RNA sequence: UGCUUCUGGGUCGGGGUUUCGUACGUAGCAGAGCAGCUGCUGCGAUCUAUUGAAAGUCAGCCCUCGACACAAGGGUUUGU
RNA sequence: ACCCAUAUCCGCAGCAGGUCUCCAAGGUGAACAGCCUCUGGCAUGUUGGAACAAUGUAGGUAAGGGAAGUCGGCAAGCCGG
């Protein structure tokens, strides 16, 4: 029930429409981030440098429009918190985004 | 009876409309438009249809330097028909008309729309094809 | 000294308070007058703006060179969902002004008109109405509610209806639905209220209100802009390209000597978003909705008698930013005041209406159902299959 | 530190500048 | 903590600059207590700190 | 109606919509869309073209 | 404007519509020709089939009742 | 020893100003013209977060007319190897 690891599919392209070129993958990364907190009620959220490469694969211009993010609520560790758990945010290499469904995988 | 219709006008005071007919002139500066009112920073402008006063800019000489009416024919600006189609031409083009509405020229050369051949029924004779 | 070429105004004086207006629904200013020849009868109607879409249609005037064509005009689609009607008011006439004088609500009245008597439904109790409608299953309720309307027999003078519209067949997002007072003229002031308690409680649909060929009125608040510019509010001419302190702007306020700016002076502020009622509106046609008989629907809404197709109004994809219109319709000559999903006022015609372009009856031929979302090419799902083939994903 | 002394004076409307210039 | 000295040192010992100086960032503070080019010497003798490969600017 | 079609695709316009074009020598032509406009007044030809109508029925699909 | 009548918003996916114009790979005695081996094997822009194909599609587009968790919460105030 | 210049000099200063010289790759290209990259260096030049209202500044695009605007083709655009 707390410690829940999920796939996601998030398509950045309906929340990065809007922005300017210098202020694109930015904002992205930081809608993942409100992403995170929307469904896991967490608010101490650390996304991964693989997803950060991910995202910065190509440009700061042209971000890519879906994503596959492995999304982990996990216990804190050491140095603890008023915040209780943290949520882990892992990129998932996924070629085709045909009938990718929100698949809940067990431990 | 059957009055004319409003349509998109886009020959101000300055366009050279090419003249359509065996008079001799070539082109045909529009100096001001027969019946606009006016109003302050317009230009007066002439659509499919319209009386107009033009001059023979280039072409024989006792047609140039001085002032003829004439009537507007072919426009390239998209005018809205009523029936809903947007018919427009390839060139802008006028001819010699005078004031009663005789022409000079005998043959019109390219096709005369419907909305000035109506109003116009002298030039809607000579004209060979119709819109 | 004098201004050398003498120019027309940019703008209007009758207009100029160009405020957001407070209200959102449109509010009716004027209802048209009464007299007692006539029956009664609603005359006004609170529907929504659905979207655009051609129109094709026999023109018969005589003299026109436009006789006997087939034109094409700009049509308002106006989804019109029945009206529940849940209390009345009664008015009486002061030398002060038209006081209403005793409201008196209905005993069943429904959640959506249950949402606008709150800002806030999720937080509160749902507890409105409960000890008013008590009174309709008592010995004294009843007795109290009939001296009520024994006194708005003799004292009222203009009966309002309360009617509320049915935003369970929208589809919009919103479930809080809009209230309207429509005044009923007709006949006396006993047989109207009479009427009016008959029709308590009861549906209110379009084609007893308004008809066929009718030139009605349309209330609404227009498409909201912001804070705009002079030059983008009243049209006024721009200034030249040397102009070092902007360009887009007014030049010259006033005289020295008037140390003030007059009210007359076109100035920056609030474009779009204000209360406007237009008038002279042609109802083309209007549409009956989904019903369900005989297993399947029907929805043949756009056949005419000329096109003999099984098509509806909804285009291919739905109406732009509106849905899908399910409930019954009416179909408007020219544009309507609104943007998509906005509340819109009908109402019946103020000025005795006896005009050859208005008494012309209207024969319809075809309607386009085609794609609004985008440059469409195609009337309708089958007609599309039938042109493409089949497709891959087929 | 330094004291930074009064601000230096700024020919400006005198009659180089066509700014403003009343009546000639 | 503080590596920008120990990074200068380390290009001055590789005769490089210090942009192809690759710290360990997993041994931090074995790194930060060197503050000589001897011990930054057993640093690479140890192979905690690397040189960084060229970038490749292709001729094909 | 007069559902007529066009000159460049082929396909079917109808009244609402449309832009028809008159050259100077006659031959009135109809157009569906600026883009069939941009292509006729580029000059380019229907048969080439894969999305058209010409091209299917000259390459039998 | 919405925020528990097993009911509702939202995420994803699917269709509907629409924009551009036929994707990577594979096959071709299609291809101006060129080279090597006694007809075959290599280079080759472009063409055809797979292929009205591939890509995007609400961020302010339309339906989903297909998977998913969330949604009866927290704080400030006001009396005849 | 160091700075030798968008932070170590002079300008009241960590000032878009000024200051005398050397070293001098690959492609594109006539070129030491402009663009990208390799060695080397840097965090965007006294700050950011959230929306993209009006006026602006710097960029652009406009159907038809083509200087009819204005003191004046001012500016922009056309030609460009
Ligand atoms: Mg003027
Ligand atoms: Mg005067
Ligand atoms: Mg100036
Ligand atoms: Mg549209
Ligand atoms: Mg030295
Ligand atoms: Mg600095
Ligand atoms: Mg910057
Ligand atoms: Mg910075
Ligand atoms: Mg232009
Ligand atoms: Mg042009
Ligand atoms: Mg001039
Ligand atoms: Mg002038
Ligand atoms: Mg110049």
């Amino acid at each position: 029930n707390e410690v829940v690891t999920r796939e996601y599919t998030i398509n950045i392209h309906k929340r990065i429409h809007g922005v300017g070129f210098k202020k694109r993958a930015p904002r992205a990364l930081k809608e993942i981030r409100k992403f995170a907190m929307k469904e896991m009620g967490t608010p101490d959220v650390r996304i991964d440098t693989r997803l950060n490469k991910a995202v910065w694969a190509k440009g700061i211009r042209n971000v890519p429009y879906r994503i596959r993010v492995r999304l982990s609520r996990k216990r804190n560790e050491d140095e603890d918190s008023p915040n209780k758990l943290y949520t882990l945010v892992t990129y998932v290499p996924v070629t085709t985004f045909k009938n990718l469904q929100t698949v809940n995988v067990d431990e | 009876s059957g009055a004319k219709f409003r349509i998109s006008l886009g020959l101000p005071v300055g366009a050279v409309i090419n003249c359509a007919d065996n008079t001799g002139a070539k082109n045909l500066y529009i100096i001001s438009v027969k019946g606009i009112k006016g109003r302050l920073n317009r230009l007066p402008a002439a659509g499919v249809g319209d009386m107009v006063m033009a001059t023979v800019k280039k072409g024989k000489p006792e047609l140039r330097k001085k002032v003829h009416p004439a009537v507007v024919i072919r426009q390239r600006k998209s005018y809205r028909r009523k029936d809903g189609v947007f018919l427009y031409f390839e060139d802008n083009a006028g001819v010699i008309v005078n004031n009663k509405g005789e022409m000079k020229g005998s043959a019109i050369t390219g096709p005369v729309a419907k909305e000035c051949a109506d109003l116009w029924p002298r030039i809607a004779s000579n004209a060979g094809s119709i819109a | 000294s004098h201004r050398k070429f003498s120019a027309p105004r940019h703008g209007s004086l009758g207009f100029l308070p160009r405020k957001r207006s407070s209200r959102h629904r449109g509010k009716v200013k004027s209802f048209p007058k009464d007299d007692p020849s006539k029956p009664v009868h609603l005359t006004a109607f609170l529907g929504y703006k659905a979207g655009m879409t051609h129109i094709v249609r026999e023109v018969d005037r005589p003299g026109s060179k436009v006789n006997k064509k087939e034109v094409v005009e700009a049509v308002t689609i106006v989804e019109t969902p029945p009206m529940v009607v849940v209390g009345i008011v009664g008015y009486v006439e002061t030398p002060r002004g038209l006081r209403t004088f005793k409201t008196v609500f209905a005993e069943h009245i429904s959640d959506e008109c249950k949402r606008r008597f709150y800002k806030n439904w999720h937080k509160s109790k749902k507890k409105a109405f409960t000890k008013y409608c008590k009174k309709w299953q008592d010995d004294a309720g009843k007795r109290q509610l009939d001296k009520d309307f024994s006194s708005m027999k003799k004292y009222c003078q203009v009966i309002r209806v309360l009617a509320h519209t049915q935003m369970r067949l929208l589809p919009l997002r919103q479930k809080k639905a809009h209230l309207m007072e429509i005044q009923v003229n007709g006949g006396t002031v006993a047989e109207k209220l009479d009427w009016a308690r008959e029709r308590l409680e009861q549906q209110v649909p379009v084609s007893q209100v308004f008809g066929q060929d009718e030139m009605i009125d349309v209330i609404g608040v227009t498409k909201g802009k912001g804070y705009k510019g002079v030059t983008s509010r009243w049209h006024t001419k721009k200034l030249p390209r040397k102009t070092h302190r902007g360009l887009r702007k007014v030049a010259c306020i006033g005289a020295w000597h008037p140390a003030r700016v007059a009210f007359s002076v076109a100035r920056a502020g609030q474009k779009g978003y204000h209360h406007r009622t237009e008038i002279n509106k042609k109802i083309y046609k209007i549409g009956q909705g989904y019903l369900i008989k005989d297993g399947k629907l029907i929805k043949n809404n756009a056949s005419t008698d000329y096109d003999l197709s099984d098509k509806s109004i909804n285009p291919l994809g739905g109406f732009v930013h509106y849905g899908e219109v399910t409930n019954d319709f009416v179909m408007l000559k020219g544009c309507v005041v609104g943007t998509k999903k906005r509340v819109l006022t009908l109402r019946k015609s103020l000025l005795v209406q006896t005009k050859r372009r208005a008494l012309e009856k209207i024969d319809l031929k075809f309607i386009d159902t085609t794609s609004k979302f985008g440059h469409g090419r195609f009337q309708t799902v089958e007609e599309k299959k039938a042109f493409m083939g089949p497709l891959k994903k087929d | 530190d330094p004291v930074p002394y009064q601000p230096p004076f700024l020919c400006q409307w005198g009659r180089h500048q066509p700014a403003w210039k009343p009546l000639m | 903590s503080m590596l920008r000295l120990q990074k200068r040192l380390a290009s001055s010992v590789l005769r490089c600059g210090k942009k192809k100086v690759w710290l360990d960032p997993n041994e931090t503070n074995e790194i930060a207590n060197a503050n000589s080019r001897q011990q930054i010497r057993k640093l690479i003798k140890d192979g905690l700190i690397i040189r960084k490969p060229v970038t490749v600017h292709s001729r094909a | 109606m007069k559902v007529e079609l066009c000159s460049f695709s082929g396909y079917k316009i109808y009244p609402g919509h449309g832009r028809r074009y008159a050259r100077t020598d006659g031959k009135v032509f109809q157009f569906l869309n600026a883009k069939c406009e941009s292509a006729f007044l580029s000059k380019r030809n229907p048969r080439q073209i894969n999305w058209t109508v010409l091209y299917r029925r000259k390459h039998k699909k």
